[PDB]
């Protein structure tokens, strides 16, 4: 009885590609199955060489369609997404629904990692809860999505050489084993190794610093070099931080920031970019511009 | 009662504390109203529903639309008057949506009211709504004059005219705006004498109102009055109004006139047009605002196309072209973006002798601008010049520019050039593009983006059938099979797709002769992506093959791939086997 | 002889150099002339006569009366605050200061100025309130306050214009951005009520100010609107029940950001209502607050729970025990769900304990 469900998920993906949200029960079942699938993944999800790394989207559905056009459709080309799909977007619901549907359908092909914005407090304060309420009239879909976010992996490691994560390094994390020991099944705390992994950002200063965002820490080139040498890593890929060029090298090419939300909030006007890793892990970048187009 | 009991729907099932339940009740009330009986219904339900409902937008709109749909359940065309007091009381509410829906339902049911019932209830209804103290009733009353004026007695309409005049002369801007907006619908009064006598002064005073919204609405509705074609009087009745409105300071009115220039010219006439609108258009296109100039540049094509064919060449060469130089050279970006997608439509009208001398330089200048969207719009409708200018004369000038810009940074420009190529390639010759435009196609096929590769594949599949299978088996087969030796899987999938996209057109011969070995060899790729994309393509190339080669070589390969470690490739192979009917 | 120079020097500034077009020493000359004339009229009193009024008002009209060109507003959030359309602010600032100083002159003659200041002048002055930059809107508000304090005969026309503007802003479109600068001056001038409340005065409140709470951009002027609304209660406590009922029936259940502001305005209003008048809305208000607290949203819940931090609110709550009945179920259900936020859990637990302090079930 799996073929009928495969067809149902395929037509769900088709409808979502048309910019049409799913029903409440459909979203509930899809989130249940996404939880059942993600519970088997480790904190440091292992990914193989052929893959495409992407930055933040933030509900920009049309820009996600443009990203797919530039990199290719989800079935064939593999993707590794580093989080952030909620709030600060008109079509956040359709974005998250399409992404979780592709994950459930092609768990092997596409990968997804949690972001700091994928948190009950952040989603409520920044307006994803508002979008869910407007589109469904209640908070059931929001509750399901926030419960699913708790199961999203925190970091990924492709080819055992390139470390991918949303935020950055943490002063309480020295080895990948420390990350594998953390308990991801919980809301993003206000501090600790998880919050640092989901909030940290590079820094031009040396040593550790206090993040101006009020959460996480700031790290310099020396910290990234030490982490890479202790973990045997070649490059630390991250997003979270907005960049004018979409992608940006820093810390002597030891850390790379990727941003896939072009013209962030229709004001930043920054370009978007994606990072492709071929069969032998050799990297390449592809830049693109935004897709052209009472109280009750 | 087979349905919900009467007393229940009356008192028990109308507990006004819950909004959702009462909304659903007012929505499904039709099932109970059709069973309660038309007599008892019109006797008790309407006054009860009118008195119990307090003031909530949801139930208000629900009752409004229900009463609008209950025109048939009332049981009698003469008793429809019972549905007028409720709609009237609902129209006096402050909210605009519910009152607009009520006015809509009223104008809809007015067509069913009998003459006696009409003259007895609809006239006093509008008289009472127009005389209301608040502005909402006055704004809702002006929406029923268009339907109640014609189908009433010949003596009462004379008073309806004065009532509408008084309503239009309100001391608030909302009523004035509503009157200016709905005058175009109410202007249809047939009696041209009374029009010219009493309406045109009201229109002139409305066009001179202090509020800009009223002015723009008046100059918009002016088309409904000009459609009468009073050419013998327009030069003195409406022409001065349009003149004094052209040189407007509120600028909004200028934009509204620009957006309605074509609809105006459609009825102003040819002589009045050539006399007044052409200078007016030339002055508007030279305005300081940006929206008016954008609209003028966008509608210049439709204006020139609908111009009299007596001597359009002289007037257009003397008036428009000497002025379009300032627009094409303007610093505005939206104006040029709108002008580029319409200027090319003027190539046939200017004649072959003058178009290639006047529009060609401006066209080339616009094609090489820094604005990407301008070039995109230009190349989008580039298929309108080949039918006017010879292929060789067009290639002498524009072919180098397009084949040079075909490699622009913006991928959308490349996609447009690709999807436009087929026609020009077929019109040039099979040898020209094969000897000169081969490197361009090769660069297109090796692009890292998937959209351009798919567009190139489509162009190839469209040209192969336009030139035959000889050029197929000769030139494109080796050049496409060579790309399969690249390290990037994104390039291998390109050839993997093109193989079957070409086999679906070539036939079984070339397929089983050259492509089948390639696709059955690519199945051994260590990368999972290639070795299930091979099955995805096998699902399509299958029917092309015969029954012999199938059981000869395609069956063992598929049976072996079915045992692959990955689940996705396994499911794809199973689906391919099912579609292939290899039981 | 010297009286002619005051009107002869205006011809130089008669025309405009246009900020968009490149200029030369001409703009500097205009700026210097204005900078000198402002100080001249500020330090030299008595030089203005009956004839100077016409010339100065004509110059002001020719200078400031002009609608803004097409303004671009891609994003609705005002966090950008980039006045790109306005570029001649340093120039119009001088004429604005000149007009403000002329109106503030102790020896002003409203009767002489009335010959030229008419309804059309008020209309041409009010249309400028749509300026994109607040540097112009605040000065326009100040000029309006001054002209209202000086010209009291046109108060009815000003009120009618404000009512029309608010009605247009409510229903037709929300493009008017100078609504806060008008609401604040309205709330400030309403404090001058020293006579019995007139029928029209009390009806305008319910017919304009109350229905304005349903606007989308209420967050831009919620404090001013709440102040103007509560200003009516301290003058007549009998009109509190209709206002509260209107605020309740216009509850924005589709936006929690507006729900928090509604709760704040309510808390700010209950400090004036009396218990005898509060009992008329006790039951529905508390039944609504129960559901509001049951919402699974943290800021709205914490704002609704902070009501236990005001002395007057505690007094109005402890006046009777029949109000905790609908709240007990909400408090008992709020502790089971929303476990990810222990702060609101502890808050509702403390509120339940406080309610239990008084003898009740
Ligand atoms: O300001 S309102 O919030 N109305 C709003 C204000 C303008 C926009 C809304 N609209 C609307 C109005 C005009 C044209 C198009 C519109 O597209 C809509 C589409 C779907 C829902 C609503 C609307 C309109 O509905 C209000 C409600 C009730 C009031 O009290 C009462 F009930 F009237 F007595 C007072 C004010
Ligand atoms: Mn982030
Ligand atoms: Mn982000």
């Amino acid at each position: 009885d799996e073929k009928v469900f495969t067809k149902e998920l395929d037509q769900w993906i088709e409808q979502l590609n048309e910019c049409k949200q799913l029903s409440e029960s459909q979203v509930k079942s899809l989130c249940e199955k996404a939880k059942e699938i993600l519970t088997k993944e480790s904190n440091v999800q292992e990914v193989r060489c052929p893959v495409t790394v992407c930055g933040d989207v933030h509900g920009q559905f049309h820009d996600l369609m443009e990203l797919f056009r530039i990199g290719g459709k989800s079935p064939d080309t593999n993707y590794l997404f580093m989080g952030d799909y909620v709030n600060r977007g008109y079509y956040s619901v359709e974005t998250v629904t399409l992404l979780v549907a592709l994950k459930v359908r092609y768990r092997e092909r596409i990968t997804i990692l949690r972001g700091n914005h994928e948190s009950r407090q952040i989603t409520q304060v920044y307006g994803f809860y508002d979008e869910c309420l407007r589109k469904y009239g209640n908070a059931n879909v929001w509750k399901y999505f926030t419960d699913l976010f708790d199961y999203l992996p925190l970091t990924a490691l492709v080819d055992g050489q390139i470390f991918c994560l949303h935020g950055g390094l943490s002063p309480s994390i020295d080895t990948l084993d420390h990350i594998r020991a953390l308990d991801r099944l919980q809301e993003v705390p206000h501090e600790g190794p998880m919050c640092d992994l989901l909030w940290s950002d590079p820094d031009d200063r040396g040593g550790w610093g206090i993040s101006p965002r009020g959460a996480g820490y700031t790290f310099g080139q020396d910290i990234s070099e030490t982490f890479n040498h202790a973990n045997g890593l070649t490059l630390v890929s991250r997003a979270h931080q907005l960049v004018m060029e979409g992608y940006n090298w820093c810390h002597d090419r030891n850390v790379v920031t990727i941003f896939s939300a072009p013209n962030y909030c229709y004001r930043c006007g920054n370009q978007a970019a994606i990072m492709e890793l071929d069969d032998t892990l050799k990297y390449s970048f592809l830049q693109f511009d935004p897709a052209p187009r009472y109280f009750l | 009662d087979d349905s919900l009991y009467p007393i229940a729907v009356l008192i028990d099932e109308l507990r006004n504390e819950d909004v959702q339940l009462r909304l659903n009740s007012i929505k499904k009330l039709s099932t109970i109203a059709l069973a309660l009986g038309v007599e008892r219904t019109r006797s008790e339900l309407l006054p009860f529903l009118t008195d119990t409902i307090y003031d909530e937008d949801e139930v208000l709109l629900a009752l409004a639309e229900q009463l609008g749909t209950f025109t048939t359940l009332v049981g009698g065309p003469e008793y429809v008057h019972c549905l007028l007091p409720p709609l009237e009381s609902l129209a006096t509410v402050e909210e605009t949506v519910v009152r607009d829906k009520a006015v809509e339902s009223l104008r809809a049911i007015s067509h069913e009211h009998s003459p006696s019932d009409l003259e007895a209830h609809f006239v006093p209804l509008v008289k009472r709504l127009a005389g209301g103290d608040w502005f909402t009733s006055r704004t809702s009353a002006c929406g029923l004059f268009s339907v109640c004026y014609p189908r009433v007695s010949s003596a009462v309409k004379a008073e309806l005219r004065q009532y509408f005049r008084n309503l239009c002369s309100d001391d608030t801007p909302m009523v004035r705006r509503a009157a200016a907006s709905k005058l175009g619908e109410f202007a249809k009064v047939l009696e041209l004498d009374n029009v010219k006598s009493e309406i045109i002064p009201m229109f002139s005073n409305l066009a001179s109102d202090e509020q800009d919204s009223v002015r723009l609405l008046a100059v918009e509705a002016c088309v409904n009055i000009a459609q009468l074609l009073p050419q013998e009087d327009l030069e003195a009745l409406v022409m001065p109004t349009l003149r004094q409105a052209a040189e407007d300071k509120s600028w909004r009115v200028r934009y509204m006139v620009a957006d309605k220039f074509t609809e105006l010219q459609k009825a102003v006439g040819p002589e009045i047009t050539k006399t007044d609108l052409v200078p007016a258009f030339q002055n508007l296109m030279k305005d300081c605002e940006a929206e008016v100039r954008a609209a003028a540049s966008h509608k210049v094509k439709e204006f020139c196309e609908n111009l009299s064919a007596d001597c359009r060449e002289n007037v257009i060469m003397s008036q428009i072209l000497p002025c379009i130089k300032e627009l094409v050279s303007d610093a505005n970006q939206h104006v040029k973006s709108a002008l580029a997608s319409v200027i090319m439509g003027l190539s046939p009208i200017l004649g072959k002798d003058n178009t290639i001398e006047h529009l060609l330089p401006l066209f080339l200048a616009q094609l090489k601008d820094e604005c990407p969207e301008v070039r995109l719009n230009i190349i989008s409708n580039l298929d309108c010049v080949n039918e006017v200018i010879g292929i060789r004369q067009l290639s002498q000038s524009l072919l180098p520019a397009i084949v040079e810009l075909a490699e622009d940074a913006k991928w959308r420009v490349r996609l447009a050039i690709i999807e436009y190529m087929p026609l020009l390639a077929g019109q040039l010759g099979v040898e020209f593009f094969d000897e000169k435009l081969n490197s361009l196609c090769m660069a297109w096929l090796v692009d890292h983006v998937y959209a351009i590769r798919e567009a190139a594949t489509s162009n190839l599949k469209k040209l192969v059938e336009k030139f035959g299978k000889e050029w197929a088996h000769a030139t494109i087969i080796p050049k496409v099979l060579a790309m399969s030796g690249d390290p990037n899987y994104l390039h291998r999938m390109t050839t993997l797709f093109c193989i079957n996209v070409l086999s679906e057109v070539c036939g079984q011969d070339i397929t089983t002769k050259h492509m089948l070995p390639t696709v059955l060899r690519m199945a051994g790729d260590p990368v999972a992506n290639v070795r299930f994309n091979v099955a995805k393509s096998l699902q399509k190339i299958g029917p092309i093959l015969d029954n012999s080669t199938l059981q000869s070589e395609v069956k063992p390969i598929l049976e072996k791939l079915t045992q692959d470690q990955d689940v996705d490739v396994k499911y794809f192979a199973q689906e391919a086997l099912t579609v292939l009917s290899l039981a | 002889q010297e009286l002619f120079c005051q009107k002869l020097q205006q011809c130089c500034i008669l025309f405009d150099f246009m900020d968009s077009v490149s200029d030369l020493k001409s703009k500097e000359i205009k700026r210097a002339t204005l900078n000198e004339l402002v100080e001249y009229v500020s330090t030299n009193r008595g030089v203005i006569v009956e004839s100077a009024y016409s010339d100065i008002v004509k110059m002001i009209s020719a200078n400031i009366f002009r609608t803004l060109p097409p303004s671009d507003n891609p994003d609705f959030d005002p966090e950008e605050d980039e006045p790109t359309l306005e570029a001649s602010w340093p120039h119009i600032q001088l004429v604005y200061e000149f007009f403000l100083r002329f109106l503030e002159s102790p020896d002003f003659q409203p009767s002489i100025a009335k010959r030229y200041i008419d309804q059309k002048f008020v209309q041409q002055l009010l249309e400028l309130f749509d300026s994109e930059d607040p540097r112009e809107r605040d000065f326009l508000k100040t000029v309006l306050h001054r002209i209202y304090g000086k010209f009291l005969g046109l108060r009815a026309f000003i009120r009618k214009q404000i009512n029309n503007i608010f009605l247009r802003f409510i229903y037709e479109t929300e493009h008017f951005n100078g609504v806060a600068e008008l609401l604040e001056i309205l709330g400030s001038i309403i404090n001058g009520f020293a006579l019995p409340l007139k029928a029209e005065h009390k009806q305008f409140l319910m017919k304009v100010l109350i229905p304005m709470h349903t606007a989308k951009g209420l967050a831009l002027f919620h404090a001013q609107l709440a102040y103007c609304v509560v200003q009516f209660l301290e003058k007549d406590t009998t009109l509190t029940e209709p206002v509260i009922r209107g605020l309740l029936k216009f509850w924005p259940k589709t936006c929690s950001q507006k729900e928090v502001m509604f709760l704040g305005e309510i808390e700010e209003i209950l400090d004036v209502i009396e218990p005898t008048q509060f009992k008329k809305i006790e039951e529905p208000l508390f039944k609504q607050i129960s559901k509001c607290v049951s919402s699974s949203h943290f800021q709205v819940a914490e704002r609704a729970l902070y009501f236990w931090n005001n002395e007057y609110i505690l007094s109005l709550i402890e006046e009777n025990i029949d109000k905790i009945l609908p709240i007990m179920f909400a408090s008992l259900y709020k502790i089971s769900k929303e476990h990810w936020n222990p702060t609101i859990v502890a808050l509702v637990y403390n509120v339940l304990k406080t309610l239990m302090e008084m003898n009740g079930k």
